[PDB]
Formats: C-alpha cells, structure tokens, sequence
C-alpha cells in the first residue's frame, strides 16, 4: 500500500505548488498532507471528507483558502 | 518588497547575560527563521519556523514574535556564541535576510603573550624577509604594536591581522608582519616589536639580533 | 545524511559567465517537495538569496540579478547549476547551495561554500615559510610556532596542522591584503615547550585556485 499512497502524496504536493496562494499556505497544507499520509501508518466513504477537512483546517478563518485547498483535493 | 531590519547591528555582553536581537519586517509575514554564522563558515539554521530549535542548538536559544516583529534571544550568553545572526524570511519571494547582527563577548581584561619570528631562511633565499610579531590571547582587541629597527621607528612596511574571538577564551590574537627586502633587512641588526595594551602595566618589547642562531 | 557541495571556478574575468554546480547526496530532487537554492555572500556583506529550483522544475530568482541568472536541475546526476552572466567585480563572493523543502520554505542543510573572485589577474600560488619556534623568542612555559603563507591570489587557502591531528591552540589569522595586491596570512599554534624537540610539527597549506598543496615541517632554531 506504500506505493499507492505515495503516488497520491506526490500528486497532491505537485498540485499544491501550482496553487495561487502564498508560500505560507503551501507550507501549511503540505505539512498537513504529510501528517495525514504518515498517520495512515499510525464511515468508509467519508474519509475523502475527513482527510479533506483535516488538511485544510490550516485555512480556518478565511473561506477563500478553504476553496483552493478543497480544489486541490478533488482532482 | 519584504525586507527586514535587525537591531542592534552589533552588541557586546558578558558571559551569562540575556541578549535579544530584533528582526522587524516591512510586511506581515507568516514565519521568521534565524541563522547563526561563525566567521568563515557556512550559516547554520538556529531557529526554524518561529520558535523551534534546530537540531543541536542548546536550550539557551529561544525565538518569538508575530506579524511584523520577531526576536531571537539567548538566555545565558556562552563564550561560543560569538557569531553573526541573520534573520531570514521565506513567506514571500524573493527570499530576503536581515542585515545581520554581530554578537561579541564582553570580557575581563587580559594581557598578551608577545612572541617574535625572524624570517625563514627559505624566504631569505627569495630576496624578501618577513618578521612576524605575535600577540596572543588578550582583551580587548585594541592594541598598539610598533616596529623599531635599530631603535628607529617604522611605518609603511607592516600589516596587522586579528583573529576572531576565542570560542572558549573570548580573547584575541594579533599578528603584525613587517616585510623588507633581503637587502634592507641585511642592512640592519636588532629588530624590535613594542606592544602597548590595556592589560600591560607598561609597553612590552620582544626583539632579536640578525645573526643569532 | 544530507550533504551538499558547491563547485566552480575561483576566478572569472569581468563580463565572463560563472557556472556553479551544486552536488548533493542524502536526498533526491525527483522526490516531491524538494528544492535546492543558491545564496551568495559578498565579503563583509550580509547574505543574499539568488535562486531556487524545485522537484517540479519551478524556478525563482532574486529580482536584483534580473536577466543574469539561469538555474537548471539534473536529477540524474544529482546536480543543480546556477549560471550568472556578465560578472561584475562587485559579485565577488562566497556562493552556497542549500537544500529547501515545501514543508519548510527555509534552507536547513547548506553546502560548505565556494569562493569566486572576479578579477583580471592570474592565479598565484603562495609561498609557505616556517615560523620556527624561536629559541628565546617564543617561549614562556609554553612555546609558539607557525607557518607564513605569502603572496597568493585569489582567496582562499585552507591551513591544517598534522593533517588535522593538532586542532587546539591553532590560530589561523584572516588573510590581509598587502600593497602587492596579493593576500597573505599566518597560521600559528601554541604548544608546550616540553614537546618542541620530542614532537614533529608540519602544517598543511592548500590553495585550491592555484592547485598548490604544501606540507612544511616547522622545526626549532638551535643557536
């Protein structure tokens, strides 16, 4: 399963770099995706909404940021 | 753009004092990192993000701040904290550093050991002669060295060089090299180095004669 | 273990083009989130970020060097190449390549750095001379000795003692600029006088620009 989730990981990171947000937002979302993909090591359709809501919590207040973040995780 | 002023530019403090360097930006910035650079060595990451110690950095180092004002602080200054500290930002291109902050260790006065080196025979084989006067382990770095050849004063023909502060001693070392031709050098006998320093009761003179040894 | 090493010329004549190569190990520029940046430092000046490259071949440059910077990445050889054009004498500096990550957005592991000097003049290897433990002139309860590295260009020389065996009491002075237009530094070391004749001392001088490597035995003067 390591190959599978690592493919997903690299894909979403590449998508993060291309996003129209400051490097701080990229930094936050990237570390969140790292944590989620390495706490797989450590309610079966809603994971796509759990992962999405965990990694994009970094936006918090601003709704704008939630937008681009979720868009990253849809594709 | 995104640019930051550090203050103070330089600072002197005794071992153990709390010292704080302030990096202030020109825009709201997410994080502020800190690098410590020893003389003639690559910068080392000291504080990453805003308050996280990089590997090996002792607990004496703390970092804090937000928005457009950040600080690096050392709780108790150690003699090994002689360095230049640069703040760094990575939240907006282009990456910019702070101007820099040189941290020097204030110390109790110490007098120098004065040694003297006649020119090597290999250098004499090349028509030039260099007499190296060496002042060792003293504080402060301000020290007046003067050359006296056959009791005649010298200018023009010598250069000093001072080391960085000692990482354990917080002292200094200085070398005054006096350079002549083999001709001029062999035209004279006694060569004297007179040092005046804060730590000496009155000036020291180390000297030699040309033929001896 | 992450490790970067810069490589490039020690000398470029003005208006030539500088080609710097960062060679790294411990990570790869193909794995996601990775990056390598170039930061330079002019003598007696602050640090200055020049460029950075990412695993997805994204590139950023400092605007201050507009049009003169071109960075490239070769993941196969684990190398990055900065090319700076129209070299001025104010761009004389030590150039570092460092690693970066999208999680960090700061440089954690730096190379050792490579010094490049922009000048018309030719390289010159240094002369190394023994600063012999003078019989009466460098002794108290301990004795000092050293090496004088004279008349070289450009910076830098590296001076070790006994191939690094002797590290303590070593004072390698910064290079001063003489009237000649060439640099010169001494490297002394304090040892106990009780060990002068018993122990042999050699100093290792290395001038990368002129490809000079010398090892000189500093022995005492017997009068």
């Amino acid at each position: 399963v390591e190959r599978e989730l690592r493919n997903w990981l690299s894909e979403v990171l590449s998508k993060i770099n291309d996003a129209p947000v400051t490097n701080d937002i990229k930094k936050a979302i990237s570390n969140q995706v790292l944590k989620v993909a390495e706490q797989v090591w450590n309610s079966k359709e809603e994971l796509q909404e759990r992962v999405r809501k965990e990694v994009c919590s970094v936006c918090s207040n601003v709704p704008a940021c939630w937008a681009i973040c979720g868009g990253l995780l849809e594709v | 753009d995104i640019q930051m002023t550090q203050s103070p530019s330089t600072l002197s403090a005794s071992v153990g004092d709390r010292v704080t360097i302030t990096c202030s930006a020109s825009s709201r910035v997410g994080y502020m990192h800190w690098y410590q650079q020893k003389p003639g060595k690559a910068p080392k990451l000291l504080i990453y993000d805003t308050s996280k110690l990089a590997s090996g950095v002792p607990s004496r180092f703390s970092g804090s701040g937000s928005g457009t004002e950040f600080t690096l602080t050392i709780s108790s200054l150690q003699p090994d904290d002689f360095a230049t500290y640069y703040c760094f930002q990575g939240s907006g291109y282009p990456f910019t550093f702070g101007g820099g902050t040189k941290v020097e260790i204030k110390r109790t006065v110490a007098a120098p050991s004065v040694f003297i080196f006649p020119p090597s025979d290999e250098q004499l084989k090349s028509g030039t002669a260099s007499v190296v006067c060496l002042l060792n382990n003293f504080y402060p770095r301000e020290a007046k060295v003067q050359w006296k050849v056959d009791n005649a004063l010298q200018s023009g023909n010598s250069q000093e060089s001072v080391t960085e502060q000692d990482s354990k001693d917080s002292t200094y070392s200085l070398s005054s090299t006096l350079t002549l031709s083999k001709a001029d050098y062999e035209k004279h006998k006694v060569y004297a180095c007179e040092v005046t320093h804060q730590g000496l009761s009155s000036p020291v003179t180390k000297s030699f004669n040309r033929g001896e040894c | 273990q992450v490790t970067l090493r810069e490589s490039g010329p020690a000398l470029v004549k003005p208006t030539q083009t500088l080609t710097l190569t960062c060679t790294f190990s411990g990570f790869s520029l193909s794995t996601a989130g990775m990056s390598v940046g170039w930061i330079r430092q002019p003598p007696g000046k602050a640090l200055e970020w020049l460029a950075d490259i990412w695993w997805d071949d994204k590139k950023h440059y400092n605007p201050s060097l507009k049009d003169r910077l071109t960075i490239s990445k070769d993941t196969s050889k684990n190398q990055v190449v900065l090319k700076v054009t129209n070299m001025d004498p104010a761009d004389t500096a030590t150039y570092y390549c460092a690693r970066d990550m999208i999680f960090n957005f700061y440089f954690d592991v730096w190379g050792q750095g490579t010094t490049v000097t922009v000048s018309s003049a030719s390289t010159k290897g240094p002369s190394v001379f023994p600063l012999a433990p003078s019989s009466k002139s460098t002794s108290g309860g301990t004795a000092a000795l050293g090496c004088l590295v004279k008349d070289y260009f450009p910076e830098p020389v590296t001076v070790s003692w006994n191939s690094g065996a002797l590290t303590s009491g070593v004072h390698t002075f910064p290079a001063v600029l003489q009237s000649s237009g060439l640099y010169s530094l001494s490297s002394v070391v304090t040892v106990p006088s009780s060990s002068l004749g018993t122990q042999t001392y050699i100093c290792n001088v290395n001038h990368k620009p002129s490809n000079t490597k010398v090892d000189k035995k500093v022995e005492p003067k017997s009068c």
